[PDB]
């Protein structure tokens, strides 16, 4: 019952860079470590096995190393296809255990979010629930904060957000925060605002709208 | 100097019919003889011919106390490990060269000789070992390796692995996974009569 | 061409049972060990069970010991994972893979995976609502618009813009699990403010599990 501690949790680097990922095992595992690559929505693909053995049909840039109980995966030069998540796995003592995961993201210059606010459709109001959406797309880095303000009063416990993956061509993230609440409670206030705090922003943006106006 | 002119049995080793598995590398002593090393390099039929501690270029002028020809079979990707101060399953668990290694390392592909339709499983390598190998050490044990906390009692299964595993020498394999035959010439120079020499 | 294909995934209520199948081609199960590796949404990989096809020896992870049962058939050349007394924690993508020997080696080939959802919720069709572009949208700037899918429980959903015509500047966010137990996601696209009145934009949503396909057009409010 061995534990594989993987570092770094996340990593941002540029194309052509040389990358290093480390996995330390709780006990000695001889040389029974393997390294896998996974892209979104796809099975993991085997890269390295028994610590330092290349798999057939795998770019020679990928290399594997073992120093005692420390194991290392090295990329000589990065390529646009190499951006993905990487796991380490041990097959020494069962149950076999994977690593927490290392995400590799393409570095990009700071970009500010294009922020938009979408009021609830009337079709939805017919059913009895109102969904207010806030979009902030094409920004980098991933870190961002969305705060819902209703008549200048923070709303907590009813907002849910989802983040996209880096764009194929933009290399930028996009975020969607939806605030759902009953028609009865929606008609209770008049101002609905989405305050956005980002790294690439001098001051928080605040896109808002008023119920009963267009 | 030797004082006797007897060609050394290098053919016995390179042109040997079958080669040993790397975990149980074979070692042929060589003494009381003379041989032309430069004939080998000149042949140029080999794929790796790397020497450490001595110039390969026609260096028969030298006389050594004894010579050691170590022969075995591995994969191509693994030939890089048959050198001083290298790590890998082979250099750790099968055949280690000392860091102060003075000798030569010769390797050539043998896909025609050592492949068989459907795979050749005669050539093994050691996969599990508690400690790394000391230089020029040989381990032929077959004791079941116990990875778990529980004992194995000499039975194969999970956490209870047979230490030696077979190369998949498929004829249709990539070059990195094709068998390669390796011979390591170690030159034991000591304070003793020089029983091996160069020509003349 | 070695190939591994999963099957038998679906939707089951908590406490139920489901049997996943893994058919192998291009190689004989003998001498190999088949494994089941699951991945919960947006989380790491977790090993579950494994079996040496030849001898029949089995091994399970502590988290599902006793509930699950792994088996294999050498004439059919396939491997099975019976999952009983399922829990919501078990909801994940289940892959089958192979390794050489009882251990020490990696997983050569993985199946494409099969989704298993464990929820008391029943399979519902999605409700589609418009997200119209703001009337006060800068002319030089580009106004944004979209579609919102709410209250569909079986996770697989597909979305397209104008039957596949708009493949640029589109962002389709991943779904989120609501307190109700139903999923809800939204897709959006950025287009030039000028072509708002001229062009017509349609969101096409498909929900294969409930067999619900619909389309909805997006237009400004004007009011
Ligand atoms: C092996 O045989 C070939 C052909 O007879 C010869 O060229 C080569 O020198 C031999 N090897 C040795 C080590 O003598």
């Amino acid at each position: 019952d061995i534990q594989m501690t993987q570092s770094p949790s996340s990593l941002s680097a540029s194309v052509g860079d040389r990358v290093t990922i480390t996995c330390r095992a709780s006990q000695s595992v001889s040389s029974a470590v393997a390294w896998y690559q996974q892209k979104p929505g796809k099975a993991p693909k085997l890269l390295i096995y028994s610590a330092s053995d290349l798999y057939s049909g795998v770019p020679s840039r990928f290399s594997g190393s073992r120093s005692g109980t420390d194991f290392t995966l090295t990329i000589s030069s990065l390529q646009p296809e190499d951006f993905a998540t990487y796991y380490c796995q041990q097959s020494y003592r069962y149950p076999i255990t994977f690593g927490q995961g290392t995400k590799v993201e393409i570095k990009r210059t700071v970009a500010a979010p294009s922020v938009f606010i979408f009021p609830p459709s009337d079709e939805q109001l017919k059913s009895g629930t109102a969904s207010v959406v806030c979009l902030l797309n094409n920004f980098y880095p991933r870190e961002a904060k969305v705060q819902w303000k209703v008549d200048n009063a923070l709303q907590s416990g009813n907002s849910q957000e989802s983040v996209t993956e880096q764009d194929s061509k933009d290399s930028t993230y996009s975020l969607s925060s939806t605030l759902t609440l009953s028609k009865a409670d929606y008609e209770k206030h008049k101002v609905y605002a989405c305050e956005v705090t980002h790294q690439g922003l001098s001051s928080p943006v605040t896109k808002s709208f008023n119920r009963g106006e267009c | 100097f030797p004082n006797i002119t007897n060609l050394c049995p290098f053919g016995e080793v390179f042109n040997a019919t079958r080669f040993a598995s790397v975990y149980a590398w074979n070692r042929k002593r060589i003494s009381n003889c003379v041989a032309d090393y430069s004939v080998l390099y000149n042949s140029a039929s080999f794929s790796t011919f790397k020497c450490y501690g001595v110039s390969p270029t026609k260096l028969n002028d030298l006389c050594f106390t004894n010579v050691y020809a170590d022969s075995f079979v591995i994969r191509g990707d693994e030939v890089r490990q048959i050198a001083p101060g290298q790590t890998g399953k082979i250099a750790d668990y099968n055949y280690k060269l000392p860091d102060d290694f003075t000798g030569c390392v010769i390797a050539w592909n043998s896909n025609n000789l050592d492949s068989k339709v459907g795979g050749n499983y005669n050539y093994l390598y050691r996969l599990f070992r508690k400690s790394n190998l000391k230089p020029f050490e040989r381990d032929i044990s077959t004791e079941i390796y116990q990875a778990g906390s529980t004992p194995c009692n000499g039975v194969e299964g999970f956490n209870c692995y047979f230490p030696l595993q077979s190369y998949g020498f498929q004829p249709t394999n990539g070059v990195g996974y094709q068998p390669y035959r390796v011979v390591v010439l170690s030159f034991e120079l000591l304070h003793a009569p020089a029983t091996v020499c160069g020509p003349k | 061409e070695v190939q591994l294909v999963e099957s038998g995934g679906g939707l089951v209520q908590p406490g139920g049972s489901l049997r996943l199948s893994c058919a192998a081609s291009g190689f004989d199960l003998g001498g190999y060990s088949m494994h089941w590796v699951r991945q919960a949404p947006g989380k790491g990989l977790e090993w579950v069970a494994g079996i040496y096809a030849s001898g029949g020896a089995t091994a399970y992870a502590d988290s599902v010991k006793g509930r699950f049962t792994i088996s294999a058939d050498t004439s059919k050349n396939t491997a099975y994972l019976q999952m009983n007394s399922l829990r919501a924690e078990d909801t994940a993508v289940y892959y089958c893979a192979r390794s050489y020997y009882y251990g020490g080696f990696g997983m050569d080939y993985w199946g494409q995976g099969t989704l298993v959802t464990v929820s008391s919720a029943s399979t519902k069709g999605p409700s589609v609502f418009p997200l119209a572009p703001s009337s006060k949208s800068t002319s030089g700037g580009t106004a944004a618009l979209g579609c919102l899918v709410k209250d569909y429980f079986p996770e697989p959903v597909t979305v397209s813009w104008n039957s596949g015509a708009l493949t640029s500047g589109v962002h389709t966010f991943p779904a989120v699990l609501q307190s109700s137990g139903l999923y809800s996601l939204s897709s959006v696209v950025t287009v030039p403010s000028s072509s708002l009145g001229t062009q017509t934009y349609i969101c096409n949503v498909n929900h294969k599990p409930s067999n619900t396909k619909v389309d909805k057009k997006v237009e400004p409010k004007s009011c």
